[PDB]
């Protein structure tokens, strides 16, 4: 899959950064709080308005294919999470999982 | 054609350490709402932003002891147009107090270590800061510090004083401080005394730059004939192993011959010769691909390797 | 919205420990379930779930406390989505969003 990937793609956005940051007039969503998997929708449709406004010379043509590929990666494991029904109180497990996580680890408002 | 008007009852009020809230209402007289509106709101002060929101609240984390102020503006987009009103304005005055009275210097440094119970591996943070009290504090002024991170905030309990009753340190050694944390830490640091209002002083911490990294533990060379090998663990902390920078560095204290090797795995072999001996350190920093850049720990303790 | 005090989620997992064996009570369901352990990505799934043991069970009692519950938890997450899209700020500031997403990323999964 995809370890290699982010890595790579962290440095080659650091690189690219000046010339990302040269539009001053735009403006995209960025979420107001730290659970960032929350956002991945938005997240991904603010890198697909930064792609279209950006001039698509030179390495960074590939800073957005990688982006793309963790887009997979993600997608996929959204689908993971529907993917195969289980009696329930296999699901309540979850639950307290999910509960418990939402508990010690989450930053509350 | 229409004819946009500026929000209403603009205010911005303190809701916590570095932490505001900004509100306005529509304006009660705006060409009826068919049309979404929107709004910009533009920080002036003490550091500049802009943004553009879509409710009619806006949070922002910043310092106070400089005052605050902001504007906000309302905004109409659409197929052939962008429309914007005149601004309201609000701003928070500095606190009051003369102007050496204020705390000097604040330094801060978290550290993480390991509950060495509780069933289930976790860990702990502490916070130690240190300031200098500012040329024309009066003699009797006491200063005290809180700290906040997310929505927990404490007032400090164990300090550490100069040799005439003024607090000049303070210690934590718990706090609600994630070690993998990614927000920000803010500090206040308040004052009083007999004869004058004293200055509040704050500030923003980011975790990457104040977190004091745990040297590796269990260094271990084992020399055979011309190989050396090296080993160690990975250091107290709540980023897993695959999360680290490390420096090893080998030096033969025969004749000077000095190696350091930059890497991210626990072991390393390296060539060397069988008449010398060896000391030979460990260092250690989380990887710019876990978190931004940050400090290095300090060096293992020397441990030794040849005759 | 409703802060969801940390004794509240906690009361209802006691809430949820409790009406277990009332709540399999259906040999015949089955409920989605995620393979993998990144809850935030699944919080629709997990409601819909929820939605189903609700739609079957009998409210009343403190079997009801625990819907409510887990109905006003249901709110906030909502909240916490709007919060990922409603302020639109410069390229810069979402360039750093976007380095930590990916450093949390790369430090809690594998
Ligand atoms: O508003 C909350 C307040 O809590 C108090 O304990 C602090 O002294 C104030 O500085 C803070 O603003
Ligand atoms: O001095 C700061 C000024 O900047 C601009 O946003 C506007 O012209 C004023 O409303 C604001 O006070
Ligand atoms: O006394 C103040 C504190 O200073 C820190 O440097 C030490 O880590 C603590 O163990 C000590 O108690």
């Amino acid at each position: 899959p995809t370890s290699a990937l982010v890595k790579e793609t962290l440095a080659l956005l650091s690189t690219h950064r000046t010339l990302l940051i040269a539009n001053e007039t735009l403006r995209i969503p960025v979420p107001v709080h730290k659970n960032h998997q929350l956002c991945t929708e938005e997240i991904f449709q603010g890198i697909g308005t930064l792609e279209s406004q950006t001039v698509q010379g030179g390495t960074v043509e590939r800073l957005f294919k990688n982006l793309s590929l963790i887009k997979k990666y993600i997608d996929g494991q959204k689908k993971k999470c529907g993917e195969e029904r289980r009696r329930v109180n296999q699901f309540l497990d979850y639950l307290q999982e999910f509960l418990g996580v939402m508990n010690t680890e989450w930053i509350i408002e | 054609k229409i004819s946009l008007l500026p929000p209403v009852n603009f205010t911005i009020k303190v809701t916590g350490l570095a932490q505001v809230l900004l509100q306005w209402k529509p304006n009660p007289d705006q060409e009826q709402r068919n049309v979404n509106l929107e709004y910009q709101v533009k920080i002036n002060a003490p550091k500049e932003d802009d943004y553009e929101t879509r409710i009619t609240e806006s949070k922002a984390v910043t310092i106070l002891h400089m005052g605050f102020s902001a504007s906000v503006r309302t905004i109409l987009q659409n197929d052939h147009s962008l429309l914007a009103s005149s601004w309201a304005s609000a701003e928070l005055h500095a606190p009051p107090g003369s102007p050496g009275t204020s705390i000097v210097n604040l330094t801060c440094t978290t550290n993480t270590t390991e509950d060495n119970y509780s069933r289930l591996r976790s860990y702990q943070v502490s916070l130690h800061c240190t300031w200098m009290v500012g040329t024309d504090a009066p003699e009797d002024t006491q200063y005290f510090l809180y700290y906040r991170y997310g929505s927990w905030t404490e007032e400090c309990q164990e300090y550490s004083m100069d040799t005439l009753g003024r607090n000049i340190a303070c210690w934590f050694p718990r706090t609600f401080i994630l070690s993998k944390g990614r927000d920000w830490l803010a500090v206040l640091v308040n004052g009083s005394s007999k004869h004058s209002a004293i200055r509040p002083f704050d500030q923003l911490f980011a975790l990457h730059a104040i977190d004091q990294i745990n040297p590796p533990l269990n260094v271990t060379a084992e020399i055979e004939g011309t190989r050396m090998s090296i080993q160690w663990e990975k250091p107290v902390s709540a980023f897993p192993i695959h999360c680290f920078d490390y420096e090893v560095k080998i030096h033969n204290t025969r004749n000077g011959y000095l190696q350091i090797e930059k890497l991210m795995t626990n072991a390393f072999i390296s060539i060397i010769d069988d008449l010398s001996k060896y000391d030979v350190q460990v260092r250690a920093a989380v990887s710019s691909m876990c978190r931004e850049a940050g400090l290095w720990s300090e060096w293992s303790q020397p441990i030794y390797v040849g005759f």
